[PDB]
RNA sequence: GGACUUUUACUUUGAAAAAAUUAGAGUGUUCAAAGCAGGCGUAUUGCUCGAAUAUAUUAGCAUGGAAUAAUAGAAUAGGACG
RNA sequence: GGAUAGUGGCCUACCAUGGUUUCAACGGGUAACGGGGAAUAAGGGUUCGAUUCCGGAGAGGGAGCCUGAGAAACGGCUACCACAUCCAAGGAAGGCAGCAGGCGCGCAAAUUACCCAAUCCUAAUUCAGGGAGGUAGUGACAAUAAAUAACGAUACAGGGCCCAUUCGGGUCUUGUAAUUGGAAUGAGUACAAUGUAAAUACCUUAACGAGGAACAAUUGGAGGGCAAGUCUGGUGCCAGCAGCCGCGGUAAUUCCAGCUCCAAUAGCGUAUAUUAAAGUUGUUGCAGUUAAAAAGCUCGUAGUUGAACUUUGGGCCCGGUUGGCCG
């Protein structure tokens, strides 16, 4: 039967093995880990507002060739530093450092984006005005 | 338009029997008003601070324009 | 604390987004019997699947079983009394079969335009809509109705709103008003 | 790598491609009558068979 | 009423069983999500259908079964019936 | 024996040495109140439940206790600890995890409004009271129905089709049209009645209320997965895109726009989580010669598992439920 106990009894022996090769599993080991809470610079949260330090221009990863820009940020919550992304051409005219961004995690679960290396999030407002809409015409920046 | 509808005994059986609400509607029952709800509650509360009747304690209280 | 007040969704959604011969033959109906929506689509489907359902559990027990009768027959004398299901193949081996333009076939959108009285299956949703025709002298405004086979007797323009006699209207008096001002004093 | 590259280009070429401002342009029926508007346009008097069907034909 | 009983697993049926939720019946909330309504007349002094059914699984209780799988018995006879 | 309303190591005295555990005791963790239930739809499962009902626990943290049928009560008291308020400096007073409202915290959540009319509860009680509860406000949490147009006329044009020696356009409408045509309706607005405790809305309904300047739908995408351009302009490995594969270094099917087009549509994107896809957790149902994987070898306890055989076969009777040929 190549290992598995047929047994009609063999119950506990069964279960142990599943719960035992859980952990193997990437997504149950991180779950009863709390690796959220305990890495992850987001408490385990969807998005998270922190402070602008410095303007960096990261530069991408090859066969791409490009300066990619970002800021350092300071989680409100957390103290915990991050550099992240201010997407869509143009947009680092708006950050201006000792900003209040709200980050948001890029869409790899974990895992930095593109050949952006090392930059797990993403800008998706500051000075609570929503890039997008700074971007387009929407919004205006607030007073400082 | 689908409602409904009672028709009393009497007026008298009314006037007794109704919702004191629906006699204002009519004009069977003059709508006297009282002030707010929360102005009666505070009333009351204030009313809780005097033990007895209390113009016992006006007296008390136009002695202290002497001191 | 009250009753939690309860709800449900009449929609289902494609998994496949952009299967494209689904799309054609999503249009065509859309197109056909005037709807505005794929969720008008949608929504069929998701009845159509579960009323598939209850047949599909149904067969799998025992003929003339006392829940497969009961229900069985519940189900296909509901069917029946809207005008889905044929009177003859009418033992639930069919509803299992049942497509979806048989139940778009049953709007008052549908009705309403089959039996003359819009020429357009557009001209139907907007008469539908504006205060028009009415089953009783109970109006009508909802495109989706499922004319009930026997209701189908009684799909007249309404006693208010004219087409059915009742007055011209605002639009039409409002000529009136300028015909009378601007000839006579 | 490198982190503290030039920033002096942040916004280049959306602040340099010339604006050409939209153009004024008939008001398209929104609803019911837009999914007609396909309809009578991909089904009804179809337009051209051209070995297949075309969706967007520019030059062709 | 008296006198005694090898142990179990499994399976059958049934009692015991909250409502909302789910599945589901009836009912034309104008449709529908819902709701638990309502439907008939002499609509000038009432007639009347409802407010079902199902799942409720481990354990415990009750009962039919006696295949399958355990257990116990008579070997220094300290055996069995009267 | 004491104590309790009462059983009981509940406590005490005396005596004994017991009680649990690989069938996981004991200890640790929990970003743990339990349950009815919730999400995901072949099935088997996976994940979740602070939160409308039930049960429990608490009232800043502990402990103590008065009253009483019932409290170890906190909108009761007493003490300590932590808060924290008023003062004439002597002292005094406070406990929103009630309803609102404020600060803080954060990604994250509404009014310091009305009423006991309903639902019910309490009292000495038909009456009083009830921030229980109902009403409204705020409210794209989720859920339902589904407006943004409908129909003619006409101007070339086309396809039908009868004839075609050869003009063609004639009456069956396919509709693209840069002039036209009268119809219709609520979105709004508003007498009035209706609604309501009083109001608001809804359902009714006078008077108003649609032609492009509107009562003007959006949000994403248009190289592949993936539905929709190899159009024009711009930039020139820069700026940016890009979930993933990959685009951009001067004719860019991916960037910035115009045009046009697709998808869903009063909704649409993104982030995070989870479920399906996943037979990549495999009981159903995985794989392990070489891709990830058989302990160097044998013994071996716990665990799982374990040959066959013990009333079979034949006979009679009773009465049930479908289905047939018949009615
Ligand atoms: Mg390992
Ligand atoms: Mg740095
Ligand atoms: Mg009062
Ligand atoms: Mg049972
Ligand atoms: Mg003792
Ligand atoms: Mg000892
Ligand atoms: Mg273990
Ligand atoms: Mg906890
Ligand atoms: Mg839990
Ligand atoms: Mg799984
Ligand atoms: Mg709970
Ligand atoms: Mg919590
Ligand atoms: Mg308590
Ligand atoms: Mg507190
Ligand atoms: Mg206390
Ligand atoms: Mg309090
Ligand atoms: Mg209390
Ligand atoms: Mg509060
Ligand atoms: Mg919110
Ligand atoms: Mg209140
Ligand atoms: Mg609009
Ligand atoms: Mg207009
Ligand atoms: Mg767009
Ligand atoms: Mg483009
Ligand atoms: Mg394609
Ligand atoms: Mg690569
Ligand atoms: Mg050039
Ligand atoms: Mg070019
Ligand atoms: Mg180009
Ligand atoms: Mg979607
Ligand atoms: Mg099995
Ligand atoms: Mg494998
Ligand atoms: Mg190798
Ligand atoms: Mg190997
Ligand atoms: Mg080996
Ligand atoms: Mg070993
Ligand atoms: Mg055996």
């Amino acid at each position: 039967g190549k290992g598995k106990p047929r047994g009609l009894n063999s119950a506990r022996k069964l279960r142990v093995h599943r719960r035992n090769n859980r952990w193997a599993e990437n997504n149950y080991k991180k779950r009863l880990l709390g690796t959220a809470f305990k890495s992850s610079p987001f408490g385990g949260s969807s998005h998270a507002k922190g402070i602008v330090l410095e303007k960096l221009g990261i530069e991408s990863k090859q066969p791409n060739s490009a300066i990619r820009k970002c800021v350092r940020v300071q989680l409100i919550k957390n103290g915990k530093k991050v550099t992240a992304f201010v997407p869509n051409d143009g947009c680092l005219n708006f950050v201006d450092e000792n900003d209040e961004v709200l980050l948001a995690g890029f869409g790899r679960k974990g895992k930095a984006k593109g050949d952006i290396p090392g930059v797990r999030f993403k800008v998706v407002k500051v000075s609570g005005v929503s890039l997008l809409a700074l971007w387009k015409e929407k919004k205006e920046k607030p007073r400082s | 338009s689908v409602g409904f509808g009672l028709v009393y005994n009497s007026v008298a059986e009314a006037k007794k029997f109704e919702p004191t609400y629906r006699l204002v509607r009519y004009g069977l029952a003059e709508k006297v008003e009282k002030a707010s709800r929360q102005q009666r509650k505070q009333k009351k509360n204030r009313d809780k601070k005097i033990f007895g009747t209390g113009k016992r304690l006006a007296k008390k209280v136009a002695r202290r324009n002497a001191d | 604390p009250r009753a939690p007040r309860t709800y449900s969704k009449t929609y289902s959604t494609p998994k496949r987004p952009y299967e494209s011969s689904r799309l054609d033959a999503e249009l065509k109906l859309a197109g056909e019997f005037g709807l505005k929506n794929k969720k008008e689509i949608y929504r069929i489907s998701f009845q159509l699947s579960k009323i598939r359902r209850a047949a599909r559990d149904l067969l799998t027990r025992d003929e003339k079983d006392p829940k497969r009768l009961f229900e069985g027959n519940a189900l296909i004398r509901r069917l029946v009394r809207v005008g889905v299901l044929s009177e003859d193949k009418k033992k639930l081996d069919y509803v299992l079969a049942l497509k979806v333009e048989d139940f778009l076939e049953r709007r008052l959108q549908t009705q309403v335009y089959k039996l003359g009285l819009a020429k357009s299956v557009h001209h139907a949703r907007v008469l539908i809509t504006q205060r028009h025709i009415a089953v009783g002298k109970q109006i009508v405004n909802i495109p989706s109705f499922m004319v009930r086979l026997d209701s189908e007797k009684h799909i007249d323009f309404a006693p208010t709103s004219p087409f059915g006699g009742a007055r011209p209207g605002r639009v039409a008096r409002r000529n009136a008003a300028r015909k009378a001002e601007a000839s006579g004093e | 790598a490198k982190v503290h590259g030039s920033l002096a280009r942040a916004g280049k070429v959306k602040s340099q491609t010339p604006k050409v401002e939209k153009t004024e342009k008939p008001k398209k029926p929104k609803g019911r009558a837009y999914k007609r508007l396909l309809y009578t346009r991909r089904f009804v008097n179809v337009t051209l068979v051209n070995g297949k069907r075309r969706m967007n034909p520019g030059p062709s």
